[PDB]
C-alpha cells in the first residue's frame, strides 16, 4: 500500500516521477513547448528467473553462470564494479598462463611424478580442495572466486584421466537480477561478454588427446601434462586480449543515440550520415530500455563525450555492441507489450468519467511450497556449516500453506477495493483534487522482509526520492536498484499502453548540455484535468508516466507474477558458504484459547511441536522465509484495515438514510467475508491439530467441577466456529505470515462488528 | 567540487565563525590539515563536501544548521563523514559490571512484556492499575446510562 | 582403548562466503514469540 | 589365520616404511619444484589409505560396529537431555572420525592387526591431514 | 516435605545462625510470617522445602552453603523460590542515557566481529596486532629452520 | 617519500575492504577494551 | 546461572579473599568493570560465569582451588575464558637468535631419533651405552645360568 | 592442558613443598630447566604433564599417591616419566643383587639388547662409541687409500 496524491506528484511521489530522473529536483518541469514524435517498439527485459543455489566445486565450467557470480562478487558483493573486477581478473590470468613455472609445480603436485614418466595403472586420487590449497600458495589472490575458477578448470581437463576425486561438492547462491538494465547494468553485461568468451576457451578443452596417448604409450611425463595444461590457458589469453573499454563503449553508443532522439541537437555536432544509417542503429533507435537508461546516463556523468572516431571507428563500435547485449545475457530483448504483462490496473469512476481513486497492482501466484532446514556446524569456529533438509515437517505446512493459497488471490483484494469505493462515494464531481492513486506492490514490501528492513524507509525512498543514509550500504545497494526497477517498470506500462510517445530536451535550468524526458499524447475525452494540465484539444499532454496511466481505462493483467522458492532440497550434501541466517526465520510459538464457561475462565495454552506431531521441542531447526507469502498477506492486511477505516470515517458523516444503510450494509458484509474466510482455514492440517488439542486441554480443566452438559443442536456449532477462528490465527501466528500487533487489530474489527455473531443468524431457522 | 545550493547558505556561516574568533581557525586547518590562511579554507570547503562538513564540526555553535542542510545535499561526503569525524566516549569504570546487575531484572519485564503484548501495551496496562479507582467507577457509570 | 587422537587435530579447508555477514548467530536460542488474546 | 595376518602385516610393514623415507627424502631435495612432487605422493597415499579402512568399515562387521557406536551414544545422550546429536555425529569430520574408528576396529577384533600398530597408522592420517581434505563419504549400504 | 540429604546439613546450619544472635530470629519469623520462637520456625523448615528456602536468604553468612545444595536436590522450588525472593535493583539516574552514547560505537564492534568471525576471534586478532613485533620475527625463524 | 608508504596501505585496504572500511577497522582496535567486554555482555543477557 | 557445584566453594572463597584485604576488592571491581562495593561484585559473580572466572584469575592465593572446579563443570566458558584473560609474556632479546644456534644441532638428533626410534628409545639407549660396564657382565651371566 | 583433576592434587603438592624449604628449588632447574622463580615453574607444571611428573617425583614427602594420580589421569605420560625418571643402583659386592633394585635396570638392558642384537653387539657397540674420535678417522683414511 502506496497513496499518492497525481495532482501534486512533485511532493508525494518523486521516486517514480520523471523530474526527478533527469535532474529536476525542484518542482518545475516544461510543458510540451517543444517536441519530436516517436515510437518505442522493444525493450531488454531481464529474464524471468529468481536467485538458485549453484554449486562450484565440481569440474563443469558453465561461463554463462560464472559470469553471473562475477555480477554478485563485484556488485552486491560491496565492491566497486564488475568492470574494476574483470580487469584484475586478466592481470591475474596473465600472471599464471604466461607463467611457465606455476603450471608444472602443481601438476608436480596432482600427479606426484617431478622428473618421470607415470605408468597406467599406479594412478592416486588427489580431492579438488587439495590442489586448491596449494594454488592459493602459488598464484596469490584476494579474491578467492579466481581459485574456484582456475580449480575446477585443471579438474576438468584431468577428469577424464582420473587423477582427481569426484566426491567432494560446495555451493553458493547467485544474486537476484534487476529486470532493466541500470546504466551500469549496461556496462556490466559488455564486460561479461569478454568474460563469457574467456572461458568458453577454458571450458571448451577437451584433452582427448592426452587421453589418447596415455592410453596406448602406457605412461606419460608430467611434460605432456604441464605443456597441455599451458596451451590451453593460454588460448584463453588470446581471447581476453584487446577488448573495447566497456566504459567507453557504452558511453559513447549511447551518447550517439541521445543525439539522433532529441529534436534540438546543434549541427555542430550533429551524428554523420553515414553513422545514422548504420546497419543497426535503425533497431536501437526505436528501443526503450536504452532510453531510460540514457536519462539515468546524464542524470550521474551529467555530460558525454565521444572519443571515438566520428565515424569510421563508430561503425565498428555498434556491430560489437550489439553482439554483446544480443547474444543470450541476462537480458533479452522483447517486444515492449510483454514486459509489463503482469501489472493491471482499476478505477473508481465518478459519473462524468473521471478517477476519484485509481489502483495499480501487481498480480501475483501465492506460493504454495514451505522448506524447514536444520543447520549443522562442520567444527567449532568454522563458518562452513551445510544444513540438512527435513522432511515431515515441511509436508505438513506446505499441505497447510496451499489451502490458504487458492483463497488470497491478489485480483480479489482490488476487486474488492473498488467496490469500496462505489459504496462510500457521495453523489458530486471531484473537482477537489486530482484523483488519489493507491498502488500495491507487493513486490516492494517482499524484498523488505527478506533483506530485514524497516518498511518505512522503503516507501519513504519513493515519497522523497534520496535514500537513508543511517542503513548499512548492502541495503541501499540493493534499495536504490530496486527503486530504480519501480521507475523503469512504471514507464515501460505507460508506453505499453500509450504508443503515442514524444521526446522533448529540458534546457529550463541548463543543468546538463544533453538531456531527454518523454511527453505523452493520450487522449482523455474528459472534461477536467487530474493531476495538472491544461486538457487542451481534447487530449493532455502530460511528461509524467503517472498521469498518463490514470487516464487508461481498466486493464486486466493478462500474465500471474511468478515468485519461486529458493531450492534446499537438491544437493544435500553440499557445504553451505552463503550466509542462511538472513534467509532464516526462527521457529517457535505460544498461544493461549480463553473461554468463559457458565462464569469462569478456561485456558487452553498451546505449542508450536504439538501442532506438528513433534513429540518433543526441538530448537535448531529454523523455518526458510515465507516471502512471497508474508508479502501478500501484508497487503491484504493493510488494505483491510484501510477500507474498514475509511468507511466507519464517512459512516460517521453521511447524513443520508439511503445511503447510511449502504454502509453498514458494507461493514457487515464486508467482516463476514473476512470471518467465513478464516474458518476456511481452520480445518487444514494445523488448523485440524490445534482443534482438537484446545477443546482437550480444556475438557480435563474442568474434571473437578460437575456441571451440566450442552445442547449443540446449534451449540456444538456456536462453539464450533468459534474454536476455528482462533485456530485460524493461530496458524498464521506461528507462521511468520501475520505480525502479533496486526492480529490483535484484526481480532478488535472481527471483534466490534460482531461478525461471529451474524455468521450464526444463518444457522438458525425461525 | 560544490553544488551552489550549498554554498549560498554554507559559505558565509563559515566565515561568520572566522570573523567571530581567530582560534578556531588554527583549529580546522589542523583538523583538515589545510594552509592555516583563512582564504585557503574557504577555498577548500567550496571544492570538496567532504571537508565542508569536517569543518562544521570544528564549529557547531553557528554552523549547525548548514551542517544539517548538507546532509541533504550530499549523501556521499555524510556517509564517509561519519567515521572522519569520530570520538571515543569515555566510559564509566562502573558501567559494565553496574549493568551486570539488572540480567535478573529484565528478564523479568520480558516475561510480562510478551503476555501483555508489545511494550507500549505494558506501559499503558501499568498506568491502568496504577490509576485511581473513581475512574472505574466512571466508566461503569456511562455504561449504566447505556453509553459505551 | 584405541587412540583417535591423532586423528582429531584437523583443519578444514578454507574458503570464503560472497557476502559476509551471519557470523555471530552460530549459537542463540530466540525464546517463543506469544499470540496476540482472543475474544 | 596367520597367512592373513602375514600379509596385513607386511602392508603395514612397508607402508609406514615409505613416509618414513618420503618425508626423509623430502628434507634433503632442498629444491621446490620436488617438494611438491614428494607433497604430492604423501597426501596422495594418505587419501587411498583413507578410503581402504573406511571401505572397510561399511563391511558388515563395519557397518555393525558404525550402528552401534552412534546409537549407544544417542540413548546416552538422550538422558542427559540434549538431542542436537543427530545432525551433528553426521557432519564433515565426525563421520569419518567413527568410520575409520570403526574400520581399524575389526581387524584389531580379528587377529589381523595389533592395537599399537593402529595407533601410529592413525597418526599418519592426522599429519598428512588427508582427513580434513575430503569432506566425503561413501556408504556400502 | 524436605529431602534429608539437605536437611541433615540445613537444620544445624539454621540453629546455629540463631543461637549466633536472637536479632534474626525476629526477621525471619517476619518474612517466613511464623510464630517468633525459634522453635517454630525450626518446624516450619523441616515441613516445606520453599519456607527452607526463605530462612536461607534471610542468612547468608554460614547459610549459603546448605541452600546451594538444597537447590540441587530440588530443582522444583528454584522456580517458585526465585520468584518469592527478590529485590528492586536500585538503578542509577545516569545510567540509561548514559548507555545512550554507545550506540555509535557498539554498532562499530559489531562491524568488525562479523568480518573477522566470532567475537572471541576478534579478542584474538586484536591482541595478535596488539603483540611485540619480535614475536613475528621469531615465528618467521623457527620456519626458516624447516619447523611447522 | 610516501611512495613507499601509500603503497603499504592500499596493501592493506585491498584486504579489508573499501578505504571507508578501513578506517573504522583501525579505530575498532584503537578502541577501549571495556568495549568489548561490553558487547559480550549484552549477549550474555541474549540480545543481538 | 552459575552451577551450585561450584558456587558453593566459589562464593565463600572471593567473600575470604575480600575480608582478608580490601585492595583487591578496588582491583576486581577495575577488571571485571563493576561496581566498587564488595556487595557488587559478589552479585555479579553468581549471575554469570565469565566474570566469576576473571576474578579467580585477580586472586590467585586462595582461590585457585574454586577456578579449577569452575572450569571443570564448564567447558563452555574455558576458551572465551582463556581469551579474556590473557599476557604477553616478555621476550628476551637475545632469544630468538640465541635459539638460531642450535639449528645445526637439533637436526643431528633427529637423524638419531629417526634410525633408533621414537625420540624415547633413543633416551633409554643412551642411557644404557652411559651405564657401567659391569652390569653387561651380570645380564651375561645369568645367561650363563640359564634365565632369560 | 593440564587435566584439571590431577591439577587440584599437584599444585598444592609443589606449593606446599616450595613454602617448606627452598633447597626445592635445585630440582626443577636440573631436570625440567625450568626459570630460575618460583612463579615460572610452576606454570611449567600447569603447561606439561611430563613436566609435572618430574615435579612430583622430585619432591618426594607428600607427593607419591599425588604422582600415581597423575599417571592414570592423563596415561600417555606413562612411558615418559618413568623412563625420564632412571638412577643407576651402583653396584653390589654380594651376588645376589637380584631384582630387588637392579630389576629396572636389567629389564633397560634388554631392551637396547634387543634392538641392537645378540648381547655381545651390543657391548660391542658400546665401546665403538668409547673409541677415542681418531680411531674413526683411522679408519677413514685407511679406507681412503683404497683399503677395506
Amino acid at each position: 500500500m502506496f497513496n499518492l496524491k497525481v495532482k501534486d506528484l512533485n511532493g508525494s511521489a518523486r521516486g517514480l516521477t520523471q523530474a526527478f530522473a533527469i535532474g529536476e529536483l525542484k518542482n518545475q518541469l516544461s510543458v510540451g513547448a517543444l517536441q519530436l514524435p516517436l515510437q518505442f517498439t522493444r525493450t531488454f527485459s531481464a529474464s524471468m528467473t529468481s536467485e538458485l543455489l549453484w554449486e562450484v566445486g565440481k569440474g563443469n565450467i558453465d561461463p554463462v553462470m560464472y559470469a553471473r557470480l562475477f555480477f554478485q562478487y563485484a556488485q552486491a558483493g560491496g565492491a566497486l564494479s564488475v568492470d574494476e573486477l574483470v580487469n584484475q581478473f586478466t592481470e591475474y590470468h596473465q600472471s599464471t598462463a604466461c607463467n611457465p613455472e606455476i603450471w608444472r609445480k602443481l601438476t608436480a603436485y596432482i600427479t606426484g611424478s617431478s622428473n618421470r614418466a607415470i605408468k597406467a595403472d599406479a594412478v592416486g586420487k588427489v580431492p579438488p580442495t587439495a590442489i586448491l590449497e596449494q594454488l592459493r600458495t602459488l598464484a596469490p589472490s584476494e579474491h578467492e572466486l579466481f581459485h574456484h575458477i582456475t580449480t575446477d578448470f585443471v579438474c576438468h581437463v584431468l577428469s577424464p584421466l582420473g587423477f582427481i576425486l569426484p566426491d567432494a561438492a560446495y555451493v553458493y547462491r547467485v544474486g537476484r537480477t534487476a529486470t532493466y538494465p541500470n546504466f551500469y547494468a549496461l556496462v556490466d553485461c559488455v564486460r561479461a561478454s569478454d568474460l563469457r568468451r574467456m572461458l568458453t576457451a577454458l571450458s571448451s578443452v577437451d584433452s582427448k588427446m592426452l587421453q589418447a596417448t596415455f592410453k596406448a604409450k602406457g605412461a606419460l611425463a608430467p611434460a605432456l601434462i604441464s605443456q597441455h595444461l599451458a596451451n590451453a590457458a593460454t588460448t584463453a589469453f588470446e581471447r581476453s586480449r584487446g577488448n573495447f573499454d566497456a566504459n567507453a563503449v557504452v558511453s559513447s553508443v549511447l551518447t550517439i543515440l541521445g543525439r539522433l532522439w532529441s529534436p534540438s541537437t546543434p549541427k555542430e555536432l550533429d551524428p554523420s550520415a553515414r553513422l545514422r544509417n548504420t546497419n543497426g542503429i535503425d533497431q536501437l533507435r526505436s528501443n526503450l530500455a536504452l532510453f531510460i537508461a540514457y536519462q539515468d546516463m546524464v542524470k550521474q556523468r551529467g555530460r558525454a563525450e565521444v572519443i571515438f572516431s566520428d565515424e569510421e571507428l563508430s561503425s565498428t563500435i555498434i556491430p560489437w555492441f550489439i553482439e554483446a547485449m544480443s547474444e543470450v545475457s541476462p537480458f533479452k530483448l522483447r517486444p515492449i507489450n510483454e514486459t509489463t504483462s503482469y501489472i493491471g490496473q482499476t478505477s473508481a469512476i465518478d459519473h462524468m468519467g473521471q478517477p476519484s481513486h485509481v489502483v495499480v497492482y501487481e498480480d501475483w501466484q501465492f506460493a504454495k511450497e514451505i522448506t524447514a532446514f536444520t543447520p549443522v556446524k562442520l567444527a567449532n569456529n568454522s563458518n562452513q556449516r551445510f544444513l540438512d533438509v527435513e522432511p515431515g515437517i515441511s509436508d505438513r505446512m506446505s499441505a497447510t500453506l496451499a489451502p490458504i493459497g487458492n483463497t488470497f488471490a491478489v485480483s480479489a483484494f482490488v476487486k474488492n477495493r473498488t467496490a469500496v469505493y462505489e459504496a462510500v462515494s457521495q453523489r458530486g464531481t471531484v473537482n477537489s483534487n486530482g484523483a488519489e492513486m493507491t498502488l500495491g506492490f507487493p513486490s516492494v514490501v517482499e524484498r523488505d522482509y527478506a533483506l530485514d528492513r524497516d518498511p518505512m524507509v522503503a516507501i519513504a525512498a519513493l515519497r522523497t526520492g534520496i535514500v537513508d543514509e543511517s542503513l548499512e550500504a548492502r541495503a541501499s545497494n540493493d534499495l536504490k536498484r530496486s527503486m530504480f526497477n519501480y521507475y523503469a517498470a512504471v514507464m515501460h506500462y505507460a508506453v505499453a499502453h500509450n504508443p503515442e510517445v514524444v521526446v522533448s530536451e529540458h534546457q529550463g535550468v541548463a543543468a546538463e548540455q544533453g538531456s531527454l524526458y518523454l511527453v505523452w499524447n493520450v487522449r482523455t475525452e474528459l472534461r477536467i484535468p487530474v493531476g495538472y494540465n491544461a486538457i487542451e484539444g481534447g487530449s493532455i499532454r502530460t511528461p509524467e508516466p503517472l498521469e498518463a496511466i490514470a487516464y487508461n481505462k481498466p486493464i486486466q493483467p493478462s500474465e500471474v507474477l511468478q515468485a519461486k522458492v529458493l531450492d534446499l532440497a537438491n544437493h544435500t550434501t553440499s557445504i553451505h558458504i552463503w550466509p542462511w541466517h538472513e534467509a532464516s526465520t526462527e521457529f517457535a510459538y505460544e498461544d493461549a484459547y480463553s473461554v468463559t464457561i457458565r462464569n469462569k475462565r478456561y485456558t487452553a495454552e498451546v505449542k508450536e511441536f504439538e501442532l506438528l506431531g513433534l513429540g518433543q521441542r526441538r530448537e535448531r531447526v529454523r523455518i526458510l522465509k515465507p516471502t512471497v507469502a508474508h508479502a501478500i498477506i501484508q497487503m491484504w492486511y493493510s488494505w483491510f484495515v484501510e477500507d474498514d477505516r475509511t468507511l466507519a470515517a464517512a459512516r460517521r458523516t453521511s447524513r443520508d438514510d439511503a445511503e447510511k444503510l449502504a454502509i453498514d450494509g458494507r461493514r457487515m458484509q464486508n467482516a463476514v467475508t473476512l470471518l467465513r474466510k478464516i474458518e476456511m482455514i481452520g480445518t487444514t492440517g494445523i488448523g485440524a491439530s490445534a482443534v482438537h488439542l484446545a477443546q482437550s486441554r480444556i475438557v480435563d480443566q474442568m474434571a473437578g467441577r460437575g456441571l451440566i452438559d450442552d445442547s449443540s443442536d446449534l451449540h456444538v456449532g456456536i462453539n464450533r466456529h468459534r474454536i476455528r477462528i482462533w485456530a485460524g490465527l493461530a496458524v498464521l501466528q506461528m507462521m511468520g505470515l501475520l505480525s502479533r500487533s496486526e492480529a490483535e487489530a484484526l481480532t478488535k474489527v472481527l471483534g466490534d462488528s460482531n461478525a461471529l455473531g451474524m455468521v450464526v443468524a444463518t444457522t438458525d431457522i425461525d | 567540487m560544490l553544488l551552489p545550493v550549498v554554498a549560498r547558505a554554507a559559505v558565509p556561516a563559515i566565515e561568520s565563525a572566522i570573523a567571530a574568533t581567530p582560534g578556531l581557525v588554527s583549529r580546522i586547518a589542523a583538523a583538515i590539515g589545510s594552509k592555516v590562511s583563512p582564504s585557503a579554507i574557504l577555498a577548500a570547503v567550496k571544492s570538496n563536501p567532504v571537508v565542508a562538513g569536517l569543518t562544521l564540526a570544528q564549529i557547531g555553535s553557528t554552523g549547525y544548521d548548514a551542517y544539517q542542510q548538507l546532509l541533504e545535499n550530499h549523501p556521499e561526503v555524510a556517509e564517509m563523514l561519519k567515521d572522519l569525524s569520530f570520538k571515543a566516549d569515555e566510559i564509566q569504570p562502573d558501567f559494565i559490571g553496574n549493568l551486570g546487575q539488572y540480567r535478573e531484572e529484565l528478564e523479568l519485564v520480558e516475561d510480562a512484556a510478551r503476555f501483555v503484548g508489545g511494550m507500549s501495551n505494558l506501559i499503558r496496562l501499568r498506568q491502568a492499575l496504577e490509576l485511581d479507582i473513581k475512574y472505574y467507577g466512571l466508566k461503569m457509570q456511562l455504561n449504566d446510562m447505556g453509553y459505551r | 582403548p584405541t587412540s583417535m587422537k591423532a586423528l582429531d587435530h584437523t583443519s578444514i579447508a578454507s574458503v570464503a562466503p560472497l557476502e559476509r555477514g551471519s557470523v555471530d548467530t552460530d549459537d542463540r536460542n530466540s525464546a517463543p514469540r506469544r499470540g496476540a488474546n482472543f475474544s
